[PDB]
């Protein structure tokens, strides 16, 4: 993984030694080249994962997440460079450094072969993310949002640390390859009930689980656009990725420990989809959409079947590109009208035609229109949940109805109707903004042609 | 095989080329609408060759060209079933779309976005052809939701109009509720048969098919707008008239019935499903025809006619006659698309007037539109030997000679009578009597685009039913022995509807005022179903979304029980710890207490 | 041709000979001749050209052979080096078995289409072979979970073998 | 608008004897 | 090498350096080169190691 | 109150540069930024990367498995063996408890 | 209610005539019953007692509600009509032309020359319009939404730009 770690580090000297007018050009160009070379990770085998060294490995689960992570850094740079234009030059370089350092922790987190190394990097992402939100957010509430983000994560992470060290003491290793062969079943006891909870609660908070999701509407709304892009696209997937790995060592106790959390998710998604129908803030609406989608990922991981793991992996990738695109779409409006209120600016399809096409395409992927990989993932999860219990089709079906209503409600309210008369600064969409939109949607729609590379290890 | 397989794919590939040209900036947007129309005409010609081969020898094949994805033991390939249903629906759908597109060149001439309109119409068609030739359920779903989304985009064509956006979202909402059943059927077939392929489903022939077929029926209830999920179809009249003609003859509304036809090998053995569909069809056909009796919007009258005709198709499914139901789809496409294009001709000539009460005296002023309207009306009512007669008449006499629910049969017969009544309403109020429209006369039906497009569908509404019936192979045992009163039932009740309708119509000309009856308001206001359901259900759901889900739980109780309580305790503990007097005497007095309890209570000294 | 006829069988083709009982000309006959001249012929020449280029550059690729290693039954417990090879082998055989069930399912689907309205009786052999293979596949691999392994497969087999012993003990 | 930064009212929260 | 474009070699060189260091890692993990039951064979007359 | 700057006015990039691409105020930097995004994003990663993915060598050996399965089916049907046995492991190598 | 008794009776008259027209349909039948309805209104035209007049109006409204058409005729472009807001998607505000690229503006050199004159006329009049409104408005703001005309030569009626330059009813 050094062929990605080292060049990712070299982005930092590149940004700091660039001419004052080339920091965005240079960093964007070279983060795209790193993104290109990440495709070499798709040398995957049917039986064996790609094991580079004692420290890092890649498999069909981590590979697509790595490719998404390295692709997002260029997109976060283009999204940021407009609202940071007036920023002091050295503070601009520091902002880029936080994004680069976040990428470095992410690509190592998704490939660390030992769970305690995963834990340290899993936790190291808090620092740059917290700094990005609190330093470069716009509102007063960004300070409170950082505190909620920090302590919701840590309240779950600290028990995980104790559990992992306990597992290493008793098993003798936390290397994930070793855990595949030395795993022993977990027999019922109050001691093991709390080992299970400590192994799963840190990842549930990151997803987030319904009930523990309050940090996300605050954090995903107060953050600058780049912060929201990474929070929705990747950082939420640390929870899903972590669960997918650690559930190996939790069987068969997951049989009955999953019930309270499946209930929170099945009912949670219907609750958080319904919330989106009455949201007045466009960014808040998108954030609550992420909770609804990640509820399916939680259920798919917990029921633990070959189809649900394929569906969970597809959903995580598809949601990352969609949710990131929606935040970017809403940001373009915000950079014009300086407000997140959804009803403020209406009938925008009349004033910004092409950008209304992106809104439509983003909305269709969100409501899981076939054969998008959003539908592929969402359908595979529904297939496996039906087998788990047929009655779940009722809750999945209702959520699919509600999701279409709020996806098209957001499209109709902002893009259709009559334009607001007094808003007269809707300038035509910039090339940067159009390209930023097409760099989400085009890769997302291309993956439909070859969906096997985003279905994970159980394909 | 080489020509049959090759030609049946160029048809589908031909229709995507205008889409590729538009999306890839390689077109002369001079006359893009003509380009799209020309491509459809050529697709129709190439689609006839495979159909003629099927007519000759019954040649059918399945093409599984592209292997897309293998999920363990579920291989998913891009497949196309070129069978009886595909080879007859496609040329009919293309032929009807050929007329609608030529008609729309005249009807949408003034639209600044006519090019985009023709692109959306072509996508609407492509998603329907994907649906109709799909060989596995996943490919079917792609087209199933494709037509649903194109319907959303076209119904809400005039997006500045709040009513068009409400109607468009209504169509998605009602069709998404139906899609729950589609997803249910897919999950059951995958779990119990390990397949989404139609061939394996029929080979394994599940015996306990209640659950998958109930899901399929629910999907058909939404797409075909049967009672319960019906209000969206009349509301879809918000769209431009060309949308209504295409959305009602081909494409959307017929997909629900087509899905049940495709699964007749299962339904033909499950009696309990037959009863449900029969009763679902019978209430739909009766209820919607009753609604059309008092409508004054011409598009809504024709819209409720489609709902009543689709209900009739569901009845045909309910009596185990899938092939007659398919025949009605094909024949219905001709005269129903013609009727909508005739109403569009009237609406255009009267400056977008749609109320029949402001028409009148158009019999002689619009002679060609009049002729097509009368031919379309007579075909709809089962006039002997017109296109409608070759499906509807066989359906009625197959339904009164079956082992069937008696209420469903009786309700179906009354609906046939009601069909002649609302049909008479359009002719009496639009064509006959004295003109009731504004004084600046602008009637003009002399554009060749208008004439030729309707003329082709007029020839279809006369002979297409005769041609199709005499070329399709037999697949049942037509029941041709029955008492005289069962043979002529459809013909008689239709005539009684015309006579009763004429007396009712002529009594509007008397100088007598009569207070509305309760039944008149029930019919006019659509049984109050939209008035109640579309206020009550949105209110309860939307109020819960805000009051409970968002306010009570997310902004209060989930905050209160964790972050707000935890942080409050820490603040209180901090003030207890730090609120001290800074007095040496008190701190050292506390040292003595600590040492004492350390020994007396905890024995730290032992 | 290109695939093995034994793996993918197809009954002999029996096309009836034309027996026109009409004086009219058959439109399909002249359309077929036009198709051969305007489509098949130029397409065939373009292919024959391409095949002339592929014959000038002839090179080979091979089907990987995997030698058999000891199964997880022969592995001492917690001996990762032997467990790894047995586990990798078990995963290779799992994927192959998935493709075997796909071959049998593809035979079954081809028969159903080929036999038309007589499929219910003319595809009884393919139905039976599909039923047997699906039963075997279910026994090997069903209910193992997302974290399946050779170890879990062995435990499932032992549980099944124990029940079979007990049922016989009843006899 | 522009990014919010603490004003005098906010800053005096941290100027007292105790929090 | 110009005064205006030397910064554009930092990331390409990091990739080359990272690629190189990855290969040197593979040289510390040769304990089972040509020794696994699945792939153990003989060395071709001219060959030195099965994989480097 | 206090001594504070008023909120600066909004700057529309199109007034100074009608041909603005939205990247930079400097027209020359603005053009270069658009060039690198499009060339490296669309021409390199998306076009070549899509081509790379399409020609991946037998991703996760699904094609070898189909070839291998055909070989097994041919051999087993010719020799009269069952296509697939219920037992994954040979029961002679298993020692049941009790 | 801010409508006088006269305005309520006159409104009820028109509304009842329209609903009567929806029941009758045929023009001759409508003319016959429109005159009978007019006779009823003329029968109490001179009622002087406001209390008795109001009671008559109350009953007439109750009778109208009982006898109204459940589906009355609506002009296509009237609120609720089938063409209402049909062309709102084609109405683009004039300020959008300021963002046009110069190569787009060069296609209509004459149109944008006139447009500049209108914008010049808007700037040079704005101050007088504000001043006129200030000096004609009583303290505590206006009591009505009415606006004054211009009182001088060259003065434009205050707050005219968005009335004069509003989109055409059929823009495309
Ligand atoms: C390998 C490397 C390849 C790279 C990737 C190649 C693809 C990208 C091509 C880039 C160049 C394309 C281009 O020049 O754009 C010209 C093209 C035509 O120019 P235009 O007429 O001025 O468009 C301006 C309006 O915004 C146009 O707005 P519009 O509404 O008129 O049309 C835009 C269209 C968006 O594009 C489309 O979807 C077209 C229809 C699909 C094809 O929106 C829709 O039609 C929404 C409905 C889409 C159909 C969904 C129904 C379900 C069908 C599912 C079946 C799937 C079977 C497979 O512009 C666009 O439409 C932009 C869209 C770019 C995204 C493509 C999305 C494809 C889906
Ligand atoms: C015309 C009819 C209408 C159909 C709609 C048009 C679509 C079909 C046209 C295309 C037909 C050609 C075709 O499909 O072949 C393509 C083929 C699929 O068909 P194939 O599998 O048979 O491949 C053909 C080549 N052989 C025969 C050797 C296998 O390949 C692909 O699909 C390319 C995959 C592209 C996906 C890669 C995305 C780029 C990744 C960039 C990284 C950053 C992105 C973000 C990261 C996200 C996480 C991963
Ligand atoms: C349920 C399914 C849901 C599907 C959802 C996704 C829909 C996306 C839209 C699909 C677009 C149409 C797809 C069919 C067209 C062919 C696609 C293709 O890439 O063909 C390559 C073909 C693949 O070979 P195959 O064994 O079938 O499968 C490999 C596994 N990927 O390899 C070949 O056979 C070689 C073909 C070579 C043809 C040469 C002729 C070129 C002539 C010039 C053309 C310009
Ligand atoms: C979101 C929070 C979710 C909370 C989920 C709650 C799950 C509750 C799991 C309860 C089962 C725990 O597992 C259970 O532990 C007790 C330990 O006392 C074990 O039992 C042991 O102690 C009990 C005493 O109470 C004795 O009856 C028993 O003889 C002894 O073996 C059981 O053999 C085991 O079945
Ligand atoms: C926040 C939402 C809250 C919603 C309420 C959710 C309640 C969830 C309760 C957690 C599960 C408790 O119930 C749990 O059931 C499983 C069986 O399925 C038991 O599982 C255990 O007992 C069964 C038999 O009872 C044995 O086969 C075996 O020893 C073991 O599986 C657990 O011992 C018990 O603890
Ligand atoms: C995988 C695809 C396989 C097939 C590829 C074949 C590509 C050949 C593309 C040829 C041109 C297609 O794109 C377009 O075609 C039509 C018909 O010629 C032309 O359109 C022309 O004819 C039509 C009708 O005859 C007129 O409505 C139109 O005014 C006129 O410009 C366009 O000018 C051309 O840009
Ligand atoms: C399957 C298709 C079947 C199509 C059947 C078509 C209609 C069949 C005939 C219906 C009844 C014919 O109409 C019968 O004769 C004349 C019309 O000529 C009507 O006579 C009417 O003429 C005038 C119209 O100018 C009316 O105002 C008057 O109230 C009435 O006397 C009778 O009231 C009616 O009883
Ligand atoms: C659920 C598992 C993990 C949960 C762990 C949660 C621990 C708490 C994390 C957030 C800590 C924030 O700590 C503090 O919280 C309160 C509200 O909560 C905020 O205070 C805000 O709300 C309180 C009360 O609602 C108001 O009195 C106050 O005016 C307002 O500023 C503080 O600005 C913040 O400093
Ligand atoms: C599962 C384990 C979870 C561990 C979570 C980590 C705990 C961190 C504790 C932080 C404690 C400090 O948090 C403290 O909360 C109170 C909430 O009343 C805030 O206080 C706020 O609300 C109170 C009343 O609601 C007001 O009197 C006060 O003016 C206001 O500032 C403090 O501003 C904040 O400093
Ligand atoms: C395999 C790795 C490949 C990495 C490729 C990375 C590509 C990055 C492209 C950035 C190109 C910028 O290259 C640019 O060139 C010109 C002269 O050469 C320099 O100099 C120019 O700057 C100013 C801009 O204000 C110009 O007006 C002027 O013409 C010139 O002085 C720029 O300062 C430099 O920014």
């Amino acid at each position: 993984m050094l062929k990605y770690i080292i060049p990712t580090i070299m982005l930092m000297p590149l940004t700091w030694l660039s001419k004052n007018n080339m920091i965005w050009v240079n960093s964007t160009a070279h983060s795209l080249l790193i993104s290109f070379t990440s495709l070499l990770l798709m040398n995957q085998f049917g039986d064996n994962s790609l094991n580079f060294s004692l420290l890092f490995f890649s498999d069909s689960l981590s590979t697509p997440l790595l490719i998404l992570t390295m692709w997002l850094l260029p997109l976060m740079l283009m999204a940021s460079q407009h609202h940071l234009s007036k920023e002091n030059l050295t503070r601009k370089k520091l902002f880029i450094t936080m994004l680069i350092s976040l990428q470095l922790f992410l690509i190592m987190t998704f490939t660390a072969m030992e769970l305690i190394l995963f834990y340290i990097l899993f936790e190291a992402t808090l620092v740059p993310t917290l700094i990005i939100i609190t330093r470069w957010g716009n509102q007063t509430e960004r300070l409170n949002a950082g505190l909620y983000f920090l302590f919701y994560t840590l309240a779950g992470s600290l028990p995980l640390l104790v559990a992992l060290i306990y597992i290493q003491n008793t098993v003798g290793s936390l290397n994930f390859l070793m855990l595949q062969y030395w795993v022993q079943p977990v027999h019922n006891s109050w001691s093991n009930v709390f080992m299970w909870l400590a192994c799963m609660m840190a990842f549930m908070v990151k997803m987030p689980l319904y009930g523990l999701h309050l940090w996300l509407p605050k954090a995903h709304v107060e953050a600058p656009i780049a912060g929201s892009m990474v929070l929705a696209a990747v950082l939420l997937k640390l929870g899903g990725y972590g669960m997918l790995r650690i559930t190996l060592i939790l069987n068969p106790m997951t049989d009955f420990m999953a019930y309270p959390f499946i209930m929170l998710s099945l009912w949670g998604m219907i609750m958080t989809s319904s919330i989106c129908l009455r949201q007045t803030d466009l960014k808040s609406l998108i954030a609550y959409s992420s909770v609804s989608h990640m509820a399916l990922v939680i259920v798919a991981i917990l029921i633990q079947t070959p189809w649900s793991y394929m569906g969970a992996t597809a959903l995580m990738i598809a949601h990352g590109l969609t949710s990131s695109m929606l935040f970017c779409l809403a940001n373009s409006n915000y950079e014009r009208i300086h407000s997140r209120t959804m009803i403020l600016a209406r009938g925008l399809q009349t004033l910004l035609p092409l950008m209304a096409t992106w809104w439509l395409l983003a909305s269709l992927t969100n409501l899981a229109l076939p054969p998008t990989i959003n539908l592929i993932g969402e359908l595979f999860v529904v297939m496996s949940t039906f087998s788990w219990s047929n009655i779940t089709i009722i809750l999945m079906g209702v959520n699919m109805v509600i999701t279409a209503l709020y996806s098209l409600y957001m499209l109709i309210m902002t893009q259709r109707g009559k334009y607001t008369y007094h808003i007269n600064n809707i300038s035509p969409s910039f090339t940067r903004e159009n390209a930023l939109m097409s760099l989400h949607i085009l890769p997302l729609l291309l993956l439909t042609l070859n969906p096997k590379i985003i279905l994970g290890p159980l394909y | 095989m080489n020509m049959f397989s090759s030609l049946s794919l160029v048809t589908l590939l031909l229709l995507t080329m205008p889409i590729m040209m538009m999306s890839f900036n390689t077109y002369k947007p001079s006359n893009y609408p003509l380009y799209v129309k020309t491509a459809i005409s050529y697709a129709f010609i190439t689609s006839m060759i495979p159909t003629m081969m099927f007519i000759h020898s019954g040649q059918e094949l399945i093409i599984s060209n592209w292997h897309w994805l293998t999920i363990q033991t579920l291989k998913l390939s891009l497949s196309f079933k070129m069978d009886y249903f595909s080879m007859m629906f496609i040329p009919v759908a293309l032929f009807v779309t050929w007329s609608i597109m030529e008609f729309s060149m005249w009807y949408m001439y003034s639209d600044p976005n006519i090019n985009k309109f023709f692109k959306y119409l072509l996508l609407f068609l492509i998603t329907m052809l994907i649906l109709v030739t799909a060989n596995n359920l996943f490919q079917l779903f792609i087209g199933w939701e494709g037509v649903g989304i194109m319907s959303f985009l076209l119904i809400g064509w005039w997006y500045g109009r709040a009513d068009a956006n409400t109607a468009a979202l209504q169509a998605i909402l009602y069709n998404r509720i139906g899609d729950i059943g589609f997803i249910l059927a897919m999950a059951w077939f995958l779990t119990n048969l390990n397949t989404w392929d139609l061939q394996q489903i029929f080979m394994l022939n599940p015996s306990d098919s209640n659950m998958p077929l109930i899901g399929l029926a629910l999907a058909a209830t939404g797409k075909s707008a049967q009672f319960g999920l019906h209000p969206w179809l009349p509301s879809a009249m918000e769209g431009p008239t060309p949308v209504s003609a295409l959305l009602h003859s081909s494409t959307m509304v017929v997909a629900g019935i087509f899905l049940l036809i495709r699964f007749y090998p299962l339904t033909e053995n499950n009696k309990y499903i037959q009863s449900i569909t029969l009763c679902l069809g019978a209430i739909t056909t009766l209820f919607t025809a009753m609604c059309a009796l008092t409508q004054n919007d011409i598009k809504k009258i024709i819209a409720f006619s489609t709902s009543s005709q689709l209900g009739l198709m569901m009845v045909t499914i309910g009596i185990n006659q899938p092939y007659l139901a398919f025949l009605h789809i094909c024949t219905h496409a001709f005269f129903k698309a013609m009727l909508f294009m005739c109403s569009g001709s009237i609406i255009h000539s009267l400056n977008d007037e749609q109320d029949i009460r402001k028409m009148g005296g158009l019999f002689k002023a619009m002679p060609f539109t009049t002729t097509a309207l009368i031919v379309g009306s007579l075909a709809l009512t089962g006039m002997p030997f017109l296109t409608g007669f070759y499906s509807k008449d066989l359906i009625i006499e197959a339904a009164n000679t079956s082992y069937t629910n008696a209420w469903a049969l009786l309700m179906t017969l009354i609906a046939t009578s009601f069909t002649a009544i609302y049909s008479t309403r359009i002719i009496f109020f639009a064509l006959l009597g004295q003109p009731r429209f504004p004084t600046l006369v602008n009637i003009n039906e002399n554009n060749p685009l208008l004439i030729n497009s309707i003329k082709r569908l007029l020839i279809g509404s006369l002979f297409a039913g005769y041609i199709i019936s005499n070329n399709i192979p037999p697949t049942t045992i037509p029941q041709m022995t029955m008492p005289y009163y069962l043979k002529t039932t459809a013909l008689i009740v239709t005539i009684l509807g015309f006579i009763l309708a004429l007396e009712i119509s002529n009594m509007t000309k008397n100088l007598k005022y009569h207070y509305p009856s309760n039944a008149f308001k029930f019919s006019t206001l659509l049984g109050y179903f939209p008035t109640i359901m579309h206020r009550l259900a949105p209110y309860m759901n939307l109020s819960m979304s805000q009051k409970s889900a968002s306010s009570l739980l997310d902004l209060i109780w989930l905050e209160a029980i964790l972050p707000k309580t935890i942080s409050l305790a820490q603040m209180k503990a901090s003030t207890l710890v730090t609120n001290q007097k800074g007095l040496i005497k008190l701190y050292f007095l506390s040292f003595l207490i600590t040492i004492l309890i350390s020994m007396i209570l905890f024995n730290f000294h032992e | 041709d290109s695939w093995d006829k034994d793996v993918y069988p197809e009954p002999p083709r029996r096309t009836p000979a034309p027996s026109p009982q009409t004086s009219l000309p058959n439109p399909i006959t002249y359309l077929t001749k036009a198709f051969d001249l305007l489509v098949d012929r130029p397409v065939t020449l373009v292919r024959e050209f391409i095949e002339r280029q592929h014959a000038k550059n002839k090179y080979y690729y091979y089907h990987r052979e995997f030698r058999r290693v000891p199964d997880i039954t022969e592995c001492q417990e917690k001996d990762v080096l032997c467990m790894f090879e047995a586990e990798m082998q078990w995963r290779r055989d799992y994927k192959v078995d998935q493709e075997i069930v796909n071959i049998i399912q593809e035979r079954l689907k081809a028969c159903q289409q080929r036999e038309g309205e007589s499929h219910r009786q003319n595809c009884a052999k393919e139905l039976e072979q599909f039923t047997q293979v699906v039963k075997a596949y279910q026994d090997r691999y069903h209910d193992l979970g997302a974290h399946y392994s050779a170890r879990k497969c062995l435990a499932k087999q032992k549980q099944r073998m124990l029940a079979e012993r007990k049922a016989a003990k009843e006899a | 608008a522009r990014q919010w930064q603490p004003d005098v009212e906010w800053a005096e929260q941290y100027g007292g004897a105790v929090m | 090498v110009v005064r205006d474009h030397w910064v554009h070699v930092l990331v390409p060189m990091g990739f080359v350096f990272g690629y190189y260091l990855d290969r040197k890692n593979d040289e510390k993990l040769t304990a089972f080169r040509n020794k696994s039951l699945l792939y153990k064979r003989e060395l071709k007359p001219n060959e030195e190691v099965t994989w480097k | 109150r206090w001594q504070e700057d008023p909120e600066p006015e909004d700057e529309n990039l199109y007034e100074k540069n009608p041909d603005s691409h939205g990247y930079d105020k400097d027209p020359a930097v603005d053009i270069w930024n658009m060039r690198v995004v499009f060339f490296f994003g669309f021409s390199i990663v998306l076009v070549l990367g899509s081509t790379f993915v399409a020609y991946l060598p037998d991703y996760r050996m699904q094609e070898w498995a189909r070839r291998e399965a055909e070989r097994l089916v041919k051999y087993r049907e010719a020799h009269g063996l069952p296509i697939m046995e219920s037992n994954c492991f040979d029961p002679s190598k298993i020692q049941l408890p009790e | 209610a801010y409508l006088t008794h006269q305005q309520k009776v006159l409104r009820l008259y028109k509304r009842a005539l329209r609903h009567l027209e929806s029941w009758c349909i045929h023009r001759d039948k409508y003319r016959y019953f429109a005159c009978l309805l007019r006779a009823r209104f003329d029968e109490h035209k001179n009622e002087k007692d406001m209390v008795k007049a109001t009671q008559l109006l109350r009953e007439a409204e109750e009778e109208f509600w009982h006898g109204q058409h459940p589906q009355p005729y609506i002009f296509p472009e009237s609120p609720g009509g089938t063409s209402y807001e049909r062309y709102e998607c084609y109405k683009v505000p004039e300020w959008c032309l300021d963002d046009w690229h110069p190569s787009e503006k060069a296609m209509y050199p004459d149109y944008f020359a006139k447009r500049e004159q209108w914008k010049k006329l808007r700037r040079e009049s704005w101050e007088r319009e504000v001043k006129q409104l200030q000096e004609e408005t009583p303290v505590g703001g206006p009591r009505t939404e009415a606006l004054p005309p211009a009182r001088k030569q060259g003065d434009l009626p205050p707050l005219w730009w968005h009335i004069v330059t509003r989109p055409r009813e059929r823009p495309m």
